[PDB]
RNA sequence: GUGAGACUCCCUGCCGCCGAAGGGGCCAGGUUUCCUCGGCAAUGUUCGUCAGCCGAGGGUUAGUCGGUCCUAAGACGUACCGUAAUUCGAGUACGCCGAAAGGGAAACAGGUUAAUAUUCCUGUACCAUUUAGCGUUUAGUCUGACGUCUCAGGGCAAGCCGAGCGGCGUCGUCGCGCCGUCUAAGCAGCGAACCCCGUGGAGAGCCGUAAUGGCGAGAAGCGGGCGAAUCUGUAAUGGCACAAGUCGGCUUCACCCCGGGACCCGUGAAAAGGACAGCUAAAUGUCCGUACCGAGAACUGACACAGGUGCCCCUAGCUGAAAAGGCUAAGGCGUGUCGGAGUAAUUCAGUUAAGGGAAUUCGGCAAAUUAGCUCCGUAACUUCGGGAUAAGGAGUGCCUGCUGUGUAGACAGCAGGUCGCAGUGACCAGGGGGCUCUAACUGUCUAAUACCAACAUAGGAGAUUGCAAACCCGUAAGGGCUAG
RNA sequence: UGGAGGACCGUAAACGGUAUUGAUCUGCAAAUCAUUCGUGUGACCUGCGUCUCGUAGUGAAAUGCUAAUCUAACCCGGCA
């Protein structure tokens, strides 16, 4: 279903395009960022894992076309989640 | 300030007398409309178009294609080119 | 006259240090609203702003004035934007901070009333409304300063979109080169110790060193105020 | 105007006929990398198009219903078959056609 | 590549055109000013006291 | 094929017709005391100060 | 032959150079160098009857090609304001310019001259504006109008193959080799993908693509609409020795249409113009450029300069991965403008050199070795990406006959025979490895003695500043950073 | 299968200019030629346009470059 994750080759991940350059720390950071960004994201409207990046901070649900502005690499940031749940508590409590 | 100087006669300029055309040396400041109007005033013959060009000697050569037949030969005879 | 610093060249305003102003989408500011007035509008599209490397929302209001807006996080297409004091405290809304409950996050804050938004505009930054008083209101800015602002200073609720942009390491001089193409900044920058003594205060010598203390006074003239300008302290946290 | 003395091509045509038969093409004449003489993506393209066309014709004439045609299509996607002949031999081995 | 005859074959363009007001090839094509008479900068003709010597 | 306007071609025309020798009768009339002028030139030399 | 005068000019033949540039087209630039005639005092690295020279005369024709029009980076003007003052200065408001390679209303084939040609002539067209007749707005949108990489489908120039037909070459024997067998815009018609609409009802899942994918928030299937390049028909008489002039097939780039995907802390221009209400008639379509070179002789470097501008855009057959290199077309040339002579030393650049093989030298400097492709195999160390073409090896031609994949071009493979010292037979084309120092790496650098360990870099850290800020420019008006 | 990379090999495409301390050094050339070399999908090369300049500009920083001129250009003037 996926690539031949070879007996040695699941360390570089997507950052094997950089070859041996740029050191292990920066390659690890960029590989983790690509893994976090490329994962499926459930849309808030249609609730289907279809949200995908279109630009720097722009995300779009492929099914319902719900285009929204989020993080540069992650759609929903934890601070925005904190703000939304704070307003949710304020609306529920009163 | 006449636009017409004189008819232009070379071997190539006399090659168009059979074609009803007649090539003139005109004032370089003039345009096609002024050459057409001044030729029609000077000889009365009607002109169909004007093919103008400026040469490297500092002059302008105009070729007037007439409408009535034999107007080029008539003008050449009246001027004495032929 | 030893040669003027890079800061003096930048202040003179030469093409090397000028921003490519034609590359940017639009100046970001809050819509102009008369006092005791309001306007609604809907998002017609999320675009990309080269000036900030973050999304900006194209908002069509009720008077038909298509105005680019700074995009808070979570704003989408077809959302309704509201302005004025009567506007509900909701993410993406433009309201005075005097109506915002304490503890909320705001961004694109105005220094003065009807300012257009000065503070809290980078990708992901936010401010916290701390306290409410009759003539004042405290907002905890992204730096950390408890700035005191007027109660009528508008601000859009929510954190600025594009959070996490600096999380990715640059990883390559070409990537930062391509970012700095659309910027006003000079890239790359030569270290001052590598310069000759005519060019910088710190240049010259048989070996790379300043030769003088890098902490410069606040009362230094232009062309001398380099290094650590007016430092309270130096070094890592011992 | 004197005649054009164009480059003759009879020896070239003789060599082309021999090459068409399969000769004059050994490893001493191959000078370019295997991948320039024949690209790999074109080989995949022709192979998968032949396999999908054979499966489409089998599903069209009723010899291959949708339940096994879908599996065979995904198998041809996954590279289980080497050619149309290999697909036919596997079909006649595991009997995926609706023989009646 | 050199600074001498190698890079002097790139002189296929102009920086001064023939000025209207004086007929001299001194009209800069970028500043729009003739550097001999000053047409395009002033109504008067540029003339300076250092163009000749002190008369004493 | 440099693309001249009208005045540039007029200036090149005057430069072209300046580049001709003195007539023979001028030399004969002047007792051969006028045999040249400064405007003689060749195209494969110092370029024109025309355009 | 010409000429008084011939290595040097002209014709013929032979032998040659370039042939992905030394050929073809044109920007900037040159400015008549273009073409015909007549000369050789100077120019030409010799002479010269020759000539980009000297002298005389001639040559450039536009509604359709460009400029013109539009706006971009960005200039300039007027006013305000500043300045001792201005021809000086930032900003603002109103204008105006800014691209012969961005946007863009429209023309093609053949002929003609010594030199002009999508311009002149023949044929067949098309575009715009205004005037008149006949009626209407849909008027707010679309187009103009967009980056990089990668790829599918369709078409086509160029190329190639088979049959017939017409000429030329070869013809010691053979029956082959070469050339040609042509047909534009405009007008009329069909329309592949994508998109939209009407039905449809798919899950112990089905439909697809090269690949990603799509689907009850409605897939497959069936219809319909919108819709390309090209193709077909006409233009059908033009040119071809009025000689054939008719056919089939393959391939098709780097050209055109169309669609998909991926990437971005890069988001990849604007405006004029154009479409949606036009149809018919007539007249008008001014001005500028148009020759010629575009470079080992027409530019620039003092020059007929081995540089640079231009390798900026195109370039046929064979070999071959190839536009590499070699050999040939077409085309351009024998002008990278001195000849005879074959007799030393020495010298610039090459070929070969017994036995030894770095003993030379500051130092393997130079030269030599190896070299393509397929297959086997590949170590230390490592940031797990690499090192790696590591290293170390085998095969390779030609002929006879076949097989497999593909729709096809073509690709891959096998059996037997056979020649040579040698089968990537020429051309083409890494020598390899180990241990240290230094810098992480790609990059940048003393144009004209230093391509380095220096500079930059990502990474790390520190400092100032809450924006009427920090920092900086200006005498000021006012500005850069900052559409932050 | 896929087609990422300041990835690799590589041209007499383009750009650069290592070594021969070869040729040349009153040269083809006021720095060029031959062979040998580095980059050659990007911090790339380059046409045209436009802008930044003298105690000033530009500089991946050598006091390099700013018209064969640079630890302060060039022209005229102070200057006999
Ligand atoms: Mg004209
Ligand atoms: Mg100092
Ligand atoms: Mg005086
Ligand atoms: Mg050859
Ligand atoms: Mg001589
Ligand atoms: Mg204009
Ligand atoms: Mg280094
Ligand atoms: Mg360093
Ligand atoms: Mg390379
Ligand atoms: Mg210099
Ligand atoms: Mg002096
Ligand atoms: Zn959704
Ligand atoms: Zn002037």
């Amino acid at each position: 279903m996926a690539k031949k994750f070879t007996k040695k080759g699941r360390i570089s991940r997507s950052a094997g395009r950089f070859g041996p350059r740029y050191g292990r720390k920066d390659r690890k950071l960029v590989a983790d960022l690509e893994e976090r960004m490329r994962a499926p994201h459930v849309c808030t409207k249609c609730a289907r894992p279809t949200v995908e990046r279109i630009g720097t901070g722009i995300w779009k649900c492929s099914k319902c076309g719900h285009t929204f502005a989020g993080g540069t690499y992650i759609p929903y940031t934890s601070v925005g989640q904190t703000l939304l749940r704070t307003m949710k508590n304020i609306a529920e409590a009163k | 300030m006449s636009s017409i100087n004189y008819p232009f006669v070379t071997e190539k300029a006399m090659m168009l007398l059979d074609e009803n055309k007649l090539q003139f040396i005109v004032d370089t400041r003039s345009n096609k409309k002024q050459i057409l109007e001044d030729v029609e005033k000077m000889y009365g013959f009607k002109v169909k178009s004007v093919r103008t060009m400026t040469t490297m000697k500092g002059m302008k050569k105009a070729v007037l294609a007439f409408e009535e037949p034999e107007a080029a030969h008539e003008i050449a005879t009246r001027i004495g080119l032929m | 006259m030893g040669k003027r610093l890079i800061s003096q060249n930048r202040g003179r305003g030469t093409p090397t240090y000028r921003a490519p102003s034609h590359k940017y989408k639009a100046d970001l500011r809050h819509p102009r609203v008369d006092e005791n007035s309001s306007l609604r509008g809907e998002v017609v599209g999320i675009e990309h702003d080269p000036a900030r490397s973050a999304p900006i929302a194209k908002v069509a209001f009720e008077n038909g004035e298509e105005l680019f807006l700074l995009a808070s996080e979570g704003i989408a297409v077809g959302n309704i934007i509201e302005c004025g004091d009567d506007a509900e405290v909701k993410p993406g809304n433009i309201v005075p901070i005097g109506n915002v409950p304490e503890g909320f996050f705001i961004c694109n804050v105005e220094s003065k009333p009807n300012d257009g938004g000065k503070f809290v505009r980078s990708s992901g930054v936010y401010a916290t409304v701390v306290t409410h008083e009759a003539t004042r209101t405290a907002v905890s800015m992204p730096s950390g300063n408890i700035k005191w602002l007027n109660p009528k200073c508008r601000a859009v609720v929510g954190i600025v979109a594009g959070s996490g942009r600096v999380d990715r390491p640059w990883l390559k001089a070409g990537k930062k080169y391509h970012k700095m193409k659309t910027r006003a900044a000079k890239y790359p920058r030569v270290s001052a110790v590598a310069m000759n003594p005519r060019d910088h205060p710190f240049g010259g010598g048989a070996w790379k060193h300043p030769g003088k203390p890098t902490t410069v006074s606040r009362n230094a003239p232009p062309g001398r105020k380099v290094g650590l300008i007016a430092a309270r302290r130096t070094g890592m946290k011992r | 105007a004197k005649p054009v003395k164009g480059v003759s091509r009879g020896r070239a045509r003789a060599l082309a006929a021999k090459r068409k038969y399969g000769h004059c093409k050994g490893h001493g004449s191959r000078k370019g990398k295997k991948g320039a003489r024949t690209p790999k993506k074109e080989q995949w393209i022709k192979k998968i198009r032949a396999l999908r066309r054979r499966l489409k014709e089998l599903r069209a004439d009723g010899a291959l219903d949708k339940s096994v045609y879908c599996r065979l299509y995904r198998k041809a996607k996954g590279g289980e078959y080497r050619s149309v002949s290999h697909l036919n031999s596997h079909l006649e081995s595991e009997k995926l056609l609706k023989k009646e | 590549m050199s600074k001498g005859t190698s890079s002097m074959g790139k002189r296929q363009k102009r920086t001064h055109a023939k000025c209207r007001r004086c007929g001299s090839v001194s009209f800069n094509v970028h500043t729009k000013q003739c550097t001999s008479c000053g047409f395009g900068k002033t109504s008067r003709m540029r003339t300076y006291k250092w163009q000749a010597k002190c008369k004493y | 094929m440099s693309h001249n306007m009208k005045g540039q071609k007029k200036r090149l025309a005057k430069a072209h017709k300046q580049n001709t020798r003195v007539p023979v009768w001028v030399i004969v009339k002047t007792n051969r005391k006028v045999v040249s002028h400064p405007r003689r030139r060749h195209w494969r030399r110092r370029s024109l100060d025309v355009k």
